[PDB]
This record gives structure tokens, sequence and C-alpha cells, in this order.
């Protein structure tokens, strides 16, 4: 059924699974109109679909043109998410199709289940984890490809860069969620932490900087601090 | 007017005939039920004094043969039978009526309740839901499961209601996933009405039969089926106007007749609130919404 702390190691077994986060699919800026009314303007979005074991990220970019002339866009966005995830699964060879899809928001369950009626062996699951995947657009290179897109487009990334050469997927996911939590709680501090030192670069083919093992521990500690911090500043503790 | 005579009444039992019921005491001189209105299906049902577990009963139509009840001390229940010999039936029944050992079906002449609950119920269709083809009458009890319930174990003792499942390839057209899940008109009108039921009368008749099995036997799967068939209409943007008008009448009399003390288990809060307040047809069930709100405002 639902996914929580009791079964956190299931993510890193050998059953193919994908997380799907739809929080950045329908994005808007809200503004005043000349008549003093309020209007929205949509901007490009993305479906964040991620294999937590391999780090493979199927970033489906949602171009604003898909909303043209449509009604109830927050609701359409969920079904559009489901449609595009269903399309991805169908494009993958059978031995690459997930055995489970885990949705980060419960409102995605019915839209995805309906789109995947053709795949009755694929389990559609919620989670009780509060995962920070909405902060994916704080990753500069992901944000860049979404905002530059002029048409619908799937871009493939490895959100772990080369980390799996040195650490396990359990540790790689925990780093990723720590980084994304930090970016979500205080993006500027998080980004300052990551890029303060000019001598640690981000390789062209990577998303994150080329930290050594020792540097990652310092970074990880600095991001923990940030998250405990902002939690004070928030709750005055 | 027709008669369901009894051999005797050897065990204390509450007997129901349609929406009426009376207590018969162990070995009381009871020999059946008379003046039963022709033209309607009927149900005669039982709840033993000793074991309130298992309400059970027999759907039947007096036009389809002469029926008598004889308790079976081996199987432990009141069984419906057919007397092949028409002459013996008249001779035994007349004997019983002269000695006044029968209760009279007690219909008030103003009262259309039973008609209104059974308007579209036909014995021929009942027998396709309750498969026991050697008998003209159909047995139902509390514990009988439905075909869909056995998909989620004895196939012969099942209620073969039409399977309705909103998240099914039957209900959802490829490429219309969102359209068809949020507006079930395709499933109601094309799949179910045009495809399976053929007309709204068959649809309504199953719906009414499901309700009556739920109310009379506390048959849980019947209750599920009645609610599903309401929801399938309420969740369709496009429903013929006469079907909605009739549905409002149907439900009105069902809600009117439900025992007040059983509303907590026969009425599904989620379905009713959705149908009355959120669904496409939220404004289309004036009579039903009015009785529901004056009789069971708690549910809403
Ligand atoms: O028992 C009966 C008939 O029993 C009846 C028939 C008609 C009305 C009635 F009250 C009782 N036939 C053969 C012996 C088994």
């Amino acid at each position: 059924g639902a996914m929580n702390s009791s079964n956190y190691a299931e993510l890193f077994n050998n059953d193919i699974k994908l997380f799907v986060d739809d929080t950045n699919v329908y994005r808007v800026t809200v503004h005043k109109t000349f008549e003093g009314n309020v209007a929205t303007k949509a901007i490009n979005g993305c479906i964040f679909t991620l294999n937590p074991k391999t780090g493979h990220l199927f970033l489906k970019i949602i171009h604003t043109s898909v909303w043209a002339g449509q009604k109830r866009l927050s609701q359409l966005a969920k079904w559009k998410t489901a449609e595009e995830v269903s399309a991805l699964v169908r494009s993958l060879p059978k031995e690459e199709q997930p055995k489970q899809i885990i949705v980060t928001r419960k409102a995605m369950l019915d839209p995805l289940e309906v789109h995947m009626l053709d795949f009755p062996n694929i389990a559609i699951r919620p989670t009780e984890l509060r995962l920070p995947f909405s902060a994916a657009m704080s990753i500069d290179k992901l944000s860049d490809v979404v905002m530059k897109a002029t048409e619908p487009q799937m871009v493939l990334f490895n959100i772990y860069d080369d980390w799996l050469d040195r650490i396990s997927s359990y540790t790689a996911f925990s780093r990723l969620t720590l980084l994304l939590r930090a970016l979500k709680t205080n993006e500027e501090s998080a980004k300052m932490i990551l890029l303060s030192d000019p001598t640690i670069t981000i390789k062209s083919y990577h998303l994150w900087p080329s930290f050594t093992d020792e540097q990652w521990i310092t970074i990880e500690s600095q991001m923990r601090d940030l998250i405990l911090t902002e939690y004070g500043r928030k709750y005055n503790v | 007017m027709n008669t369901v005579p009894f051999t005797s009444a050897p065990i204390e039992v509450t007997i129901g005939i349609d929406q009426y019921s009376f207590n018969v005491k162990e070995n009381q001189p009871f020999h059946g039920i008379k003046d039963i209105p022709i033209g309607h299906v009927h149900v005669i049902h039982f709840q033993h004094a000793d074991n309130s577990s298992m309400r059970y009963g027999y759907w039947f139509d007096c036009r389809m043969g002469n029926f008598y009840i004889q308790y079976d001390p081996k199987d432990g229940l009141y069984k419906m039978m057919e007397e092949r010999d028409g002459a013996k039936f008249e001779n035994i029944v007349h004997n019983f009526k002269e000695r006044q050992m029968m209760v009279s079906y007690p219909k008030i002449d103003e009262d259309d309740t039973w008609y209104n609950l059974t308007e579209f119920v036909q014995m021929d269709k009942i027998r396709k839901i309750v498969r026991k083809d050697e008998n003209q009458f159909s047995y139902v009890d509390s514990s009988m499961t439905t075909v869909q319930e056995n998909e989620l174990s004895d196939p012969a003792h099942s209620l073969n209601y039409t399977v309705i499942n909103f998240k099914s390839r039957e209900a959802i057209r490829p490429g219309h996933e969102m359209e068809d899940f949020l507006d079930k008109s395709y499933y109601l009108n094309t799949v179910m009405l045009q495809g399976i039921f053929k007309n709204s009368s068959n649809y309504f008749g199953e719906l009414q039969f499901a309700f009556l099995n739920a109310m009379f036997f506390g048959n849980y799967g019947s209750s599920l089926q009645w609610h599903a068939m309401i929801e399938l209409i309420c969740s369709s943007a496009t429903v013929p106007k006469h079907m909605l008008d009739k549905l409002d009448e149907i439900l009105y009399y069902q809600i009117k007749t439900l025992p007040e003390q059983y509303s907590d288990i026969l009425l599904n809060e989620r379905v009713w609130n959705i149908c009355l307040y959120s669904s496409f047809q939220k404004n289309s069930l004036h009579n039903t919404e009015k009785i529901m709100e004056n009789k069971y405002p708690e549910l809403l």
C-alpha cells in the first residue's frame, strides 16, 4: 500500500520502481491586469519521474502550449501527468518497465491508475514521506532546460551524477533528499553552501559539484545545519 | 388475489411478505397468506426466533404457478415449493380459508408503496440474477455474495448482478481516460444502457431488486450494487430527462420505506453526499434530496 519509514529500504531493492512528482507540472505567475483584476500566466513545467536505485530521471517538460484553451488546469495537470507517465512506461522495453510507481501526492493515484489499467501488474502507490522533489527546479541545469523548451520534450538525467561509483543508492538518495530539502527550506543559503568555493566545479555532464568524499561530509553537515537552522528561525527555537 | 399456503409453522419465526411482517409462535396454527395482489412480484421472507442470523426468503410471482411453504426439519428452514396438481392446491387452500387459518395481505387501498418499489422488477430478470432454473421462484439470503464479490466462492449460490467498476477498461475509453472517469456518460449510456441492459427499465429493475435484497436480507453485496447503480447515473453529465425523473421517484420511495433504525448500515454516506451535493445530477433529484434531508440529515 503506502510507502513510509518502515519500508524505506524497499526503494533500493532490485524491483524496478519510479517515483512520480507532479508539483511542477502546472506552474503560473499571478499578476494584475490593466483593469486591476488578477490573472495567471503559465510557465513551462516538468514531470519529475525518478528511479531511486539508478538515479535515472525522466524529466518530461510540459510546454505552456498544452494548456492553451483548456479549463480546470490544476485538474488537467494531474491527468496530463498520468498520461505522460503511461506513455513513458509503454515506450520502455518490458524488462525495463517498473513494477511499482510511487506518487508523491495522493491526488495522482486515481489519474495514474486509470491511465495504467492496461498494466494491472504495475502497483500504483502513495507515500507518507514528505519528499522534497518540488525543489527539483532549484537545480540550475534542470530549471534551464525547462525554461528554454519551446515544445514538449523528454530529457534524461542521472540525478546522482557519478555518486554510485562510490556510495550505495541508499546513501545517494539520502544525499539527494538532503540537498533538495535544503534547497526547499532556504534556496539561497543552500546554493551558497554548494557553490561558495570556486575551485569545486560542476562537470559539464553533471548536475552537482565534483566534491570529494571528505567535501561531501562537510557539505552534508552544512545542509543539516541549514535545515535545523531555518527550523529555528521559523519556530523561534 | 392469490395465496401462499403453509403445511404448518413448526418453529417460531418472523414472517415478512413484501414490506409487512408478523410473528408466528412455535407450532401456532398458521397456514399461510392470502389476498396477495396479482400483478406484482412478491417476496416472502423469514427470520427464525432462535437464530436471528440468516434472514432468507423467496421472490415469486403468483401468476407463474401455485406455491406453498413446508418447513424442512433436516435443512432447518421454511422452503418454498410448487404443487404441480392444480386441483389439490385449490382443495387444500379452500380448506385453509374456510377454517380461517391465513393472514390477509394487508394492503391499504391508497397505498402504492409496493408498486413503487417494484415498478421495473420482473421475475424473468430476477431468475437471471439468482440462478436456480428448476424453480419458478428465487431464494435469497443475507450471506449470498455477488459475482463481483467473488472476483475480489460457491458460484451456484451467488447473486449475478451486472458488474459495474469505475476503474475498468470497460468503463474507460482509451484516450478518454480523464473524460470518461470524471463524466461516466459513456459507461452509463453506451456500455450499460445500450450494451448490457438494452433499456432503462431493465437497469432500474436490477437497481430496485438490489435495494430490496439489501433492505430485506441485509445482503451487503446487494447494498453495494444499489449504490453503484445510483452513482453511475449521478456521475454522468448526460442522462435522459425521463431517467432522472424516474430515478428521483424510485429513490424517493426507497428512502421513504427504509426502516429508520437501519439507515446507518444501508446508506453509504459518501455516495449519497456525492450524488446529492457534488455530482452532475446534484440538482436533479428534488424529491429524493428533500426526503433525505428531512429524514436523515445526520448522514449529510
Ligand atoms: O406435501 C405435499 C403438498 O403439500 C401441500 C400442498 C399445497 C399446499 C399445502 F399447504 C401443502 N405434496 C407431496 C407430499 C409432498
